């Protein structure tokens, strides 16, 4: 609000991610856990490091269950 | 869960606090800035990212608001954040003032007129509406020309509706039926 | 207004919308770019609408535009339908380019109301001896054709549309629904080659479409049915498995946020049907005449779907798989199966005669089959060694060839009117024919037949 | 580097260490004052780890320091296990001393 307030926010640095990549989360039972893939269309392949692929499952609001 | 149960604890214990010390008035201004920064696209994103700990987000946020927050204030701040309710921020803001407002024996209605408005007519039926509620009136009357002629009247779960919508809509089904 | 994809999972999609625009139930969206629509399922709150997608999810993201079209789905009607295969949005599926249409429905309506109902007891021939003896079908009745997998509803549903569809001077709606995409293929070609698919209206949902193509496929064919009803006119409506229907809502019932309930089935089991089912009627200004194909899952009438399904037909034709197992055909249980018509105030006391005497006998035969099986035949007495013998006579000559069924059996197919169905089975009843040995019935049309084939 | 037990349920339990030196999966931990080993079954998020423990469980409590060994379960192979009794954890059971091994295998593979 205040223009104090509305500053601060600009030196934040808030960083940003393009809408083609994401990070992992959670690993378990075959199961990773990914933020931030925008553009995952469903079933499509994810590359993590190594050549290992994987799959998008579920599209949810938060999270890509690959 | 319905948002308002998840922030009737931090509601409750932030009036709690405020009322044993004297600070009902330093709490709405605190709650209702750290509202407001929660809510900014670039704060929604930062606050949505796995490489900041509680700790760290809770800080942040405390650093854009400042001055706003009283020592207290801050460290209610670094609850919400260590239990990860950063989102929920808008709703704990919103309950505290309603345990206020019963507190305050006050109300804040939402009065509709139709075409006219005068500073008479606010007061004249903010007498009978304090009478009837038992408490003190702030109204925020506003213009609705949807209305041939008349007001609708809001306060709580209440609504007193003397609109000629109103008898429209009852002569309508009484003629139909 | 505009909304985007927030959620995607499986086939049920969340799209949120401005909170002054949030679209009604069951109303149709339509996603930017990708051809797919979804409809609105159920209102979660803030703008948002859950919705089941009428095509794939594979190229579908997060944040695509969904537009609001502001109705639900709306499908051509009226005669231009004739002669066409469409899908569940309405869409042509044959290469005969687009359709005239002269309106569009909307798929979604209310059941006729208790005033508009109408009670009719015509007797319609069938051609088959178990179903004209047990089983007398009524022109603007409900038929249901029970059984599990492999005894036989297609098939039977395919010889009465030739015994009564071909001969039926009005219109005819026919509707796949989770059917194998060969059978569609198959019957198309064959009302197409038969000269009869001017009169019949195809809509086709096979088993390889998503879950919600399948949720209203149904409703799809009904509403033109309907359209034909309300113009005076009298209509067939033949459904190839309604049980589909209720299949594609327990797929999706548990992605829709509702807990389960008896036999994992979904909470809304009875009511899903009870709206498809009262639609489904002969009313004051025209009569609908239907034959629903009803699965039968592992073979148990008791199963919940079944079980709710009994209620809503006026004939109930029961298929056995332990009759499909004895190499019999058509296998329908003449003990199992039932008709309103079986009232001797609507059809006689000599047919009516004649189908309690048939079923007393099968009956008290199914108790002296174990007692043949345990000690043996000699220790029987003579009436029931003579009952034993014209049971499982009359079990045989219930058995008919069928025209659709020529390429199984190899042998060709016949026609057997009621009155030869009747006579025959009288004779055997009065013992006359005791004479004839036991492998003359089987697959022999009339009862002079089986006296034909006696002697080779 | 060092983690502190967060929650204990019966055999699980949950360990969080520092975000640059989270464990991988099926790598040894030790419990520093008992000795206690677990092995890590799933990686939770915020640097918590899942594990199950390699014996009992009675006596331990929240915010005690975990080691991890940077490898899996590694048991002694050879001709020096013949006629030697051995514990999960490749340990001697049969009190005739140690095994003479001349090599470790993970027990993953
Ligand atoms: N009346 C019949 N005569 C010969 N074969 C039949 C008959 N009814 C069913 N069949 C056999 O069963 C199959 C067709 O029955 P179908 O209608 O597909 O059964 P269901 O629909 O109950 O699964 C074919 O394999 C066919 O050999
Ligand atoms: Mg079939």
């Amino acid at each position: 609000i205040s223009e104090i307030i509305k500053g601060r926010i600009e030196k934040l640095d808030v960083a940003s991610q393009a809408r083609n990549e994401g990070t992992i989360v959670s690993v378990s039972d075959g199961i990773v856990r990914i933020y931030g893939l925008a553009d995952v269309m469903y079933g499509e392949m994810i590359e993590f490091p190594g050549g290992v692929y994987g799959m998008a499952l579920n599209l949810e609001q938060d999270s890509v269950g690959a | 869960a319905e948002l308002t149960t998840l922030a009737r604890p931090y509601a409750k214990a932030a009036f709690e606090y405020a009322q044993a010390h004297q600070q009902l008035a330093d709490w709405s201004a605190a709650l209702g800035v750290l509202a407001a920064v929660s809510q900014d696209d670039t704060v929604r994103q930062l606050l949505k990212e796995p490489q900041l700990t509680s700790s760290a987000k809770a800080q942040s946020l405390i650093d854009v608001c400042g001055d706003k927050l009283n020592a207290p204030a801050q460290n209610f701040v670094r609850t919400v954040a260590e239990n990860k309710r950063l989102e929920l921020l808008p709703t704990i803001a919103e309950m505290y003032e309603q345990l206020k407002a019963e507190q305050e024996k006050s109300v804040e209605v939402e009065v509709t007129s139709a075409f006219t408005l005068s500073k008479e007519q606010q007061d004249k039926l903010a007498k009978a509406l304090s009478a009837r509620l038992s408490r003190e009136v702030r109204l925020h009357a506003s213009e609705d020309a949807s209305l041939i002629g008349g007001v609708i009247i809001r306060a709580g779960d209440l609504v007193i509706d003397g609109s000629v919508r109103g008898k429209l809509a009852k002569l309508a089904e009484a003629l139909k039926s | 207004s505009s909304g985007r994809i927030v959620q995607i999972i499986g086939a049920v999609i969340d799209v949120e919308f401005p909170r002054d625009a949030v679209p009604s139930i069951y109303e149709a969206l339509k996603v930017q770019g990708v051809e797919t629509t979804l409809e609105v399922q159920q209102q979660l709150g803030d703008g948002v609408v859950r919705s089941i997608a009428m095509g794939s999810t594979e190229g579908l993201k997060r944040g695509l535009n969904v537009d609001s079209t502001g109705a639900a789905i709306s499908v051509p009607v009226g005669k231009a339908t004739l002669g066409r295969i469409m899908d569940v949005l309405g869409n042509p599926i044959d290469e005969a380019g687009p359709i005239g249409e002269e309106e569009r429905w909307g798929i979604h309506r209310e059941a006729p109301s208790y005033a508009d109902q109408a009670g009719g007891n015509e007797l319609l021939e069938t051609g088959i001896k178990v179903i004209d003896l047990v089983c007398p079908f009524a022109k603007g009745g409900k038929v249901g054709l029970f059984g599990g997998a492999g005894v036989g509803k297609t098939v039977n549903m395919m010889e009465l549309i030739r015994n009564i569809a071909i001969e039926h001077s009005g219109y005819s709606v026919f509707a796949g629904v989770g059917e194998r995409t060969r059978e569609g293929n198959d019957f198309y070609h064959e009302m197409k080659d038969s000269n009869v698919l001017d009169k019949v209206a195809l809509v086709y949902g096979q088993m390889n479409e998503p879950p919600g193509n399948r949720l209203r496929v149904a409703l799809t064919g009904l509403t033109m049915a309907e359209k034909f009803r309300d113009e005076g006119r009298d209509v067939l409506l033949f459904i190839d498995n309604i049980y589909r229907y209720t299949l594609a809502g327990t797929e999706v019932s548990a992605l829709l946020g509702r807990m389960p309930s008896a036999v994992g089935y979904q909470p809304t089991l009875a009511e899903e049907m009870g709206v498809l089912q009262e639609r489904i009627t002969s009313t004051k200004k025209g009569s609908i005449t239907s034959i629903q194909a009803v699965y039968v899952p592992a073979d148990d009438l008791t199963d919940p779907s079944p079980a709710t399904t009994f209620a809503h037909l006026d004939a109930t034709v029961v298929l056995s798989r332990d009759i499909a197992s004895l190499g019999i055909y058509p296998a329908v249980d003449p003990l199992d199966s039932t008709s309103r018509q079986l009232d001797p105030l609507v059809i006689g006391q000599d047919h009516y005669d004649t189908a309690r005497g048939v079923q007393y006998v099968l009956q008290r035969y199914k108790e002296l089959k174990d007692i043949i099986a345990i000690l043996g035949m000699d220790e029987l007495s003579e009436a029931d060694k003579l009952l034993v013998a014209r049971a499982r006579k009359i079990q045989r000559f219930l058995s008919q060839p069928f025209f659709v069924a020529e390429v199984f059996t190899g042998s060709p197919g016949k026609y057997v009117s009621l009155k030869d169905t009747i006579a025959g089975f009288k004779g055997i009843l009065n013992g006359d024919y005791d004479h004839l040995p036991e492998q003359a019935f089987y697959m022999v049309g009339g009862i002079e037949e089986a006296v034909e084939k006696a002697k080779k």
